[PDB]
């Protein structure tokens, strides 16, 4: 945590100092950060995986690029399915989901938070599972009660929510 | 005892040596195809018995290639066509002996590659009335060998489709893919065989391949393109090399729709779909790898069957609509504009294929 | 407008095929078929149904024979020129039936070269040949060609470029050089055409006792031919040609005669004897009898030893084969 909360943030640096160069040049640093697995900040390293291939989605054009290939290599990460591959992560992934959250507040519920119903249903496809509304709803029912639910993140939830479920 | 029938290996070879020595004669082989009609001969005596024995030149070993040694040294130079002949009637006599060897109890399997190093040696009609024999004798059951050696009767109708209109190809279309519906099925070399069976379907052309394809057998072969890496293993060069087949095989139909587009496909966008990332299962893999250098050739092969995929990325998106897709294999098709523009800038090859692959990924 | 400047701007190029001295002229035109090179690039592609694919297409054949017309010697502006014809209709996504036709166009060529071995004059008609030579890096260019041979292209016409390795003069047998070891370098394993070819080239190779740039450039082949030395071939007609390089090993004051690459591809034959000892043997004495004119020919590189020593690496890779077969069982 010393090295690599140090070098993702350098990574972060990397995407600070990123048109799309970096962002090249580090992607190939965030596939292989997967191949630096098997260790007890690994799941952080995960988490810093993840929330990096949460931040995937952001350029959009080579970083997303990455994404589906390092989720990918999460699956190459993923050579065992865990319950902290799956929940802990989760809440640090909806933690990233509550990230974007707090700036939401764009005149397209209909379709921004239905591309929110999306794009964290998209890491959910990227995550891969069949009942990804339902099986996500209750680590999403901690995520919003981590959301404040003040004015902006519980609509933003509760017609997702109805737009996954009823 | 001196020495056990390794000696006799040792011999057979040596037999081959003879063999060998008979191919160190000269050029022209007119004494050969009389020394093949001497094998004629002894071919015409095998099912001459019908009765409990069989070819015996394929009865006296299984190393000893002298069926094809002695073809080999009947490929010393063209005099002139009934060489290519004079071993028809030693061709189908064994063959039809092979057939009286039917069901394959324990020698009839090393048949039909003798008759595939006959198929591929000389036959000027030795091959096609050997076909016209076929038409009237053949049987196809197969197990898991033995799908091999029937791709050794699909390696011969295309190097039977050679001489000058190719002679038999519409003959050879009446032999159709009605019988080769048993893919999904044996293991990698017999997958090679299904690629040499793809490559009998990148052969059998317009006179059949506007019939018999129909875009649902390359659906077939993306489900055997999902079976290749998934139904047996250890196919790292073979796989490989199935797919730089296909690469040969998919763009088999490059001036065939582009002639007058008949092509019968129906699900026409299925089969590039998964094969293209099925090729960033490899190439992206490659792209993973991502060397400058080549390791000796295995990773030029498949950069070049990349360079390959480079057509076939330019290919699908020319005509059909790319990024019309439901699963993430769009979410893959990124990752192979990733693999993409890694390999667009790791050309410095055909500008042609590069930009159009860098609108078609983009 | 389009058909009429290629009726008016190829017919100023044939007005410019009018005159060959060119002296930056024609290389002016040929700058113009850099603009034409843009031109191709800009329109005159992805075209109408089979009429308008035999208008222009015929015309840029028609441009294409002006271009067969004006072969000796501008073979500078004509391997250019046929970069652009083959980036015609490459990015049409189409039109490979005119490249099968481009492929007719030069198995027009190997009913010649079967000719030329009953009758062969011209050497214009060879500087013709050595524009079919620019073809042959363009069928080099062709690159759909493997997906070609599976309906049997030039996978046949190697042959035909056996036949060219047949009727192989020092322009001819370069020529016959490079496009086979590019085929080679596509694949290997044709049906045993060209092990024929192996030998008419190996053992005439040194019949070959001048011409060094098409030595240089044999060794050049050599270098893919070592490289295509490998144990995926036809399994006697491997050892043959070891015997006809053993053959060969009784004569090798002429390889060391040719200065260096060729004593380098000899090294790399003798690299491929070792490849030939790394693979496969089943014929126990046989290579032994090989080796042992093969340590005579290592002998006579040891008794001319003034100036090789990678044919002394190579027969210290000898010596390696050699230490291998010393007493590797008991």
């Amino acid at each position: 945590s010393s090295h690599e909360v140090i070098r993702a943030s350098c990574v972060s640096g990397f995407f600070i100092l990123l048109q799309q160069q970096n962002s090249c040049n580090r992607v190939p640093k965030i596939l292989i950060d997967k191949v630096k697995d098997d260790s007890d900040i690994v799941k952080k390293e995960f988490a810093s995986i993840l929330g990096q291939l949460v931040c995937t989605l952001h350029g959009m054009f080579y970083l997303t690029s990455s994404l589906t290939e390092p989720f990918s290599e999460h699956g190459h990460v993923d050579l065992f399915c865990r319950n902290l591959k799956a929940t802990s992560q989760h809440e640090c992934s909806s933690s990233q989901l509550k990230a974007s959250v707090c700036k939401p507040f764009l005149f397209l519920l209909k379709k921004k938070i239905p591309s929110p119903v999306k794009l964290a249903f998209i890491d959910n496809l990227h995550h891969l599972c069949k009942h990804l509304d339902f099986r996500e709803d209750e680590t999403d029912v901690k995520a919003v009660l981590g959301t404040l639910l003040n004015l902006m993140e519980d609509p933003d939830k509760d017609v997702r929510v109805a737009f996954s479920g009823n | 005892m001196a020495g056990t029938s390794a000696p006799g290996s040792k011999r057979r070879s040596e037999p081959p040596a003879p063999r060998p020595g008979p191919p160190p004669g000269t050029g022209h082989p007119p004494s050969k195809r009389a020394r093949g009609f001497s094998a004629a001969a002894a071919p015409d005596p095998d099912d001459p018995f019908g009765a409990h024995g069989d070819f015996t030149a394929d009865d006296l070993e299984e190393l000893d290639t002298l069926a094809s040694q002695a073809l080999s040294q009947c490929p010393a130079a063209a005099r002139d066509v009934s060489s290519d002949h004079k071993v028809h009637r030693l061709l189908d006599g064994m063959s039809k002996n092979p057939s009286g060897k039917n069901r394959e109890t324990v020698p009839i399997k090393d048949n039909f590659e003798l008759e595939v190093l006959q198929a591929q040696y000389k036959e000027l009609k030795e091959k096609m009335k050997v076909m016209e024999e076929e038409v009237l004798i053949k049987n196809g059951e197969i197990k898991i060998l033995r799908d091999s050696l029937h791709q050794t009767e699909s390696v011969l109708e295309e190097q039977r489709r050679s001489h000058f209109l190719l002679e038999q190809e519409k003959t050879q279309a009446l032999s159709d893919k009605e019988k080769e519906f048993s893919k999904k099925l044996q293991s990698l070399q017999s997958e090679l065989q299904f690629k040499d069976a793809e490559m009998n379907e990148l052969r059998t052309k317009l006179q059949t391949s506007e019939r018999a394809n129909k875009l649902a057998a390359p659906s077939v072969s993306h489900v055997s393109p999902r079976k290749n890496p998934s139904v047996v293993i250890k196919p790292e060069a073979c796989s490989p090399q199935f797919g730089k087949t296909s690469f040969p095989t998919k763009e088999s139909f490059s001036a065939n729709m582009s002639l007058p587009h008949p092509c019968q496909t129906e699900s026409g966008y299925k089969p590039l779909v998964g094969r293209e990332d099925s090729k960033p299962h490899s190439l992206r893999g490659d792209s993973i790898k991502q060397e400058e250098a080549q390791k000796s050739f295995v990773d030029s092969w498949r950069q070049r069957s990349n360079t390959q995929g480079s057509i076939l990325i330019n290919l699908l998106l020319k005509q059909p609509l790319i990024p019309g897709s439901s699963l993430s294999l769009c979410h893959l098709l990124s990752s192979s504009s990733e693999s993409p523009a890694g390999t667009p800038l790791q050309p410095p090859g055909f500008g042609s294929t590069l930009a159009g692959m860098s609108g078609l990924r983009t | 407008g389009e058909h009429g400047l290629e009726l008016a701007s190829m017919i100023p190029a044939l007005r410019e095929l009018g005159s060959a001295t060119p002296e930056e002229y024609n290389t002016v035109v040929q700058k113009p078929r850099q603009i034409l090179c843009q031109f191709i690039d800009r329109i005159l592609t992805d075209v109408n149904v089979v009429a308008v694919e035999l208008v222009k297409k015929t015309d840029s054949q028609p441009t294409s024979v002006m271009l067969l017309d004006f072969i000796q010697h501008i073979m500078k502006s004509s391997p250019l020129m046929f970069v652009n014809v083959s980036g015609s209709h490459e990015a049409k996504g189409s039109c490979i039936e005119f490249s099968n036709w481009i492929i007719t166009r030069l198995l027009r060529i190997a009913a010649t070269p079967s000719c030329h071995l009953l009758h062969k004059k011209i050497c214009e008609v060879i500087c013709s040949l050595l524009f079919l030579f620019k073809s042959k890096s363009p069928a080099i260019f062709g690159v759909l060609t493997k997906e070609l041979l599976q309906l049997f292209e030039d996978l046949v016409y190697l042959h035909r470029r056996n036949v060219m390795g047949h009727a192989v003069e020092w322009p001819v047998v370069m020529s016959r050089f490079l496009s086979q070891l590019d085929e080679h370098m596509g694949y290997l394993q044709s049906a045993p055409l060209q092990l024929m070819s192996m030998q008419n080239l190996e053992f005439i190779e040194v019949t070959l006792l001048m011409v060094l740039t098409r030595i240089i450039a044999i060794v050049f082949f050599r270098r893919q031919e070592l490289l295509l030395w490998q144990i995926g071939c036809v399994l006697l007609e491997y050892g043959s040609p070891k015997i006809k390089s053993l053959a060969i090993s009784f004569l090798t004051e002429l390889f060391q005669l040719g200065g260096l690459p060729a004593q380098p591809a000899s090294t790399f034959f003798s690299s491929f004897l070792e490849l030939l000892k790394h693979l496969v043997e089943m014929d126990t004495d046989q290579l032994k009898l090989y080796e042992e004119p093969l340590s005579k020919l290592i002998k006579t590189l040891f008794p001319f030893e003034a100036e090789a020593y990678r044919n002394i690496e190579p027969v210290y890779l000898n010596m390696l084969l050699e230490k291998l077969c010393v007493m590797f069982e008991d």
